[PDB]
């Protein structure tokens, strides 16, 4: 009769119709992810276009409904997610042109390859071949050549498409009445009209800067220590007061830094934290990894995996005729079909990644009772952070003692403690200046603080200023080294990992608040107490029915993002960082470079 | 006999309002015998798709015990007959969507109600040997 009854009626029609169509679309995605054949990608684009056109054509019935008549929030956030057109609202020419240039970048970054200067036959792609040699080689010229060739072959091809990308994408942002596409990233946390639980968009810039100022001294000491160990493992290359060369940071761009550990092990005469060889010793497969992870989920109070998970998902690497991509990703399909695409090796990183993706799927099974476009997180960051919770709690020696590996008399000297702290701190700290810099830089490019011919300059100069990273050879304006990264070329923002890293140690303090934790934050295992599982479950299922502020208050008792949990996690390690590098310089100089000397 | 969603199986019980039991199959108070069910992830669920299985979720008001709701007229929030696909004139019958690859609660259950009535006729549907020269009681047919 009223507007809200037919709004509920159209939305429940949208639930019971969108269930099946998104299930067919993600079945086609799953058939592509378990079988790469051109028949699978011709499956993958039929129902996916029949989902993207479905949201738009039912948005034409959803935008007829006046949104500012509903007092409620539960169906109002439903009508918001439908009345968002997506990316289909521009002129007919520029819409398909921007979506075609995005598809073109998605092709040329993902299939491009590099070739030996004296041999145009030795040609390989990004992953593997480069990134493993970019993690373990002691040769300067090999890592430098891979580093520069990957940015010269496809990044020079990705620069003019990035030049058209910024204009058409900010034109989409203008056509949907946003400031920039940076404001499109600031409008993912855009909760409105709750008056006590709200959040504005420039406040994301506010929060990122104000809580990265607490990252800067810890990262400064950590950057000094890893510069000391990089001058150790790569002698006569790096200035003692300078920055770091961009092909020594473990990966291609300087994002993940755990691959410095074999060259940044503090106390190597002490027993290893990497239990990979212990997983080798009992001849494990992927199956026992996932089942023991699931038993950890039972011990923290989260239920078993259902029949569809073990009857339908792929858990090993095929190799043979049915070849496929193997990136570990969690899949909401609906219809009780929640899957993990993961080709697992016998690795501690794959063990924690099994914990990670099964944490995502447990989160999905928690909010499986939501309405269908609210079958998603409250925001983008709780998914990745809740996934990282199980891996961070599982990586403690309090859990490795409990697996069956590491025979149960494991000592508690501060030595392996500080080694574990520094090894985790490489990743956890060093991802955050690259996150701060990458997101703030793309905010500047889309906003217009950088002219369209100063992108590569301000990129590497803010890598110097913030991340303390120098390129070893100069780049002209033909390059685009940001666009030669995955998430810039394939439509994902990167501040979700920043919010991950903050809510990660927030949920760490909150889940150790209930299980009667005794030591500091580093040794805390959330296992074998299910009250922490209940406290995590009363945010794990809410979805976008309630904001992140209300659930975040119900978890930690705060409403603004805070990194002081990470600081109290790293503070004995921070005293160790102040202790070791007294014979070094703490900081980095942005005028040093391997090409400036 | 009817094949449902697993969430509808608790909606086939006395009490138990639900959504499907409002418009499709109304549940009584006392006139209730047995509820038997088993799973047909092989028969009534096909992994690629079989949509002979539809349900109705829009009708002007709830039902009465064991009412059989068959007739297909499209629903409007204020009557006044529609002309589909005009707006706010929804299809009442939408597909199930239960395949073989689904989970546990979303595999479609065969549910049968044994409706028991007491003695409005003589009893119809319901459920040793001899010894010689011994003083016994009888009962023959």
């Amino acid at each position: 009769s009223t507007i809200e009854e037919q709004a509920k009626t159209f939305l429940d029609k949208f639930n019971h119709e969108a269930e099946d169509l998104f299930y067919q679309s993600s079945l086609a995605s799953w058939n592509y992810n378990t079988n790469i054949t051109e028949e699978n990608v011709q499956n993958m684009n039929n129902a996916g276009d029949k989902w993207s056109a479905f949201l738009k054509e039912q948005s034409t019935l959803a935008q007829m409904y006046p949104l500012q008549e509903i007092q409620n929030l539960t169906v109002k956030l439903q009508l918001q997610a439908l009345q968002q057109n997506g990316s289909s609202v521009l002129s007919e020419d520029k819409s398909k042109r921007l979506n075609t240039i995005l598809n073109t970048m998605s092709t040329i970054y993902s299939t491009g390859k590099v070739c030996n200067p004296d041999n145009p036959q030795e040609c390989l792609l990004l992953e593997p071949g480069l990134n493993e040699i970019m993690a373990n080689s002691l040769d300067y010229n090999e890592r430098l050549w891979a580093w520069e060739s990957w940015r010269s072959e496809v990044g020079k091809q990705l620069r003019p498409l990035y030049e058209e990308y910024v204009v058409l994408k900010n034109e989409m942002a203008r056509a949907n009445h946003y400031e920039d596409y940076g404001d499109y990233w600031r409008g993912d946390y855009e909760v409105n009209g709750v008056d006590g639980y709200d959040y504005s968009r420039g406040q994301l810039i506010e929060d990122v800067e104000h809580t990265f100022e607490e990252i800067k001294p810890l990262y400064e000491h950590l950057h000094a220590y890893v510069r000391a160990k990089l001058m150790n493992a790569y002698p006569s290359y790096i200035s003692p007061i300078g920055c770091l060369p961009a092909h020594l940071l473990g990966d291609m761009w300087g994002r993940f830094w755990t691959n410095l550990y074999s060259l940044t092990v503090p106390f190597g005469q002490k027993p290893n934290i990497d239990v990979t060889d212990a997983m080798v010793d009992q001849a494990w497969d992927a199956q026992r990894i996932f089942k023991e992870a699931e038993k950890f989920f039972v011990s923290v109070g989260l239920p078993n995996m259902t029949q569809g998970f073990w009857e339908n998902s792929m858990l090993t690497d095929p190799g043979n005729v049915q070849k496929a991509v193997c990136h570990p990703t969690a899949w909401d399909l609906g219809k009780g079909d929640f899957r993990i695409l993961m080709c697992t090796k016998v690795t501690m990183d794959d063990f924690l990644t099994a914990h990670h993706e099964m944490g995502h799927i447990q989160y999905d099974m928690a909010y499986a009772a939501q309405p269908f476009l609210l079958r998603n997180g409250a925001n983008e960051g709780f998914h990745e952070a809740v996934g990282e919770i199980m891996s961070l709690s599982a990586a403690t020696p309090k859990h490795l003692k409990s697996i069956g590996l590491l025979s149960p008399d494991f000592q508690e000297d501060n030595e392996t403690e500080i080694n574990f702290l520094l090894k985790q701190a490489l990743t956890i700290v060093g991802t955050l200046p690259f996150t701060y810099m990458l997101e703030k830089w793309r905010w500047m490019v889309f906003k217009g603080e950088i002219p369209k011919d100063q992108w590569m300059k301000k990129w590497w100069e803010m890598k110097r200023e913030i991340v303390g990273v120098v390129e070893p050879v100069p780049h002209d304006e033909t390059y685009c080294d940001p666009a030669s990264l995955f998430h810039v070329s394939n439509d994902y923002s990167f501040i979700r990992y920043y919010t991950r890293t903050l809510y990660q140690f927030q949920f760490q303090e909150a889940l150790c608040q209930a299980a009667k934790h005794e030591g500091p934050l580093h040794k805390c295992d959330i296992s074998n107490s299910t009250e922490a599982g209940q406290k995590l479950f009363n945010m794990l299922r809410l979805g976008k029915s309630e904001p992140w502020t209300l659930a975040l208050e119900n978890v930690v008792g705060a409403k603004n993002m805070n990194v002081r949990p990470l600081l109290n996690y790293f503070e004995p390690l921070f005293t160790w960082l102040k202790d070791q590098n007294k014979n070094s310089f703490v900081g980095w100089s942005t005028d040093w470079s391997p090409y400036a000397d | 006999s009817f094949v449902v969603k697993g969430d509808d199986v608790r909606q086939i019980a006395p009490g138990q309002t639900g959504v499907i039991a409002d418009y499709n199959y109304k549940l009584p108070d006392d006139f209730m015998g047995c509820v038997l069910a088993w799973n047909t992830r092989n028969i009534d669920a096909t992994s690629t798709g079989n949509y002979n299985y539809k349900y109705r979720y829009l009708r002007h008001g709830k039902l009465r015990p064991f009412e059989r709701d068959i007739s297909n007229v499209p629903f409007s929030p204020d009557g006044k007959p529609c002309t589909p696909p005009a707006l706010n004139c929804y299809w009442p019958l939408n597909d199930y969507g239960f395949y073989t690859t689904t989970g546990i609660g979303y595999q479609p259950y065969r549910v049968v109600v044994l409706s028991f009535e007491l003695l409005n006729a003589p009893a119809t549907v319901c459920g040793t040997d001899l010894i010689k020269n011994q003083c016994v009681n009888f009962n023959f047919n």
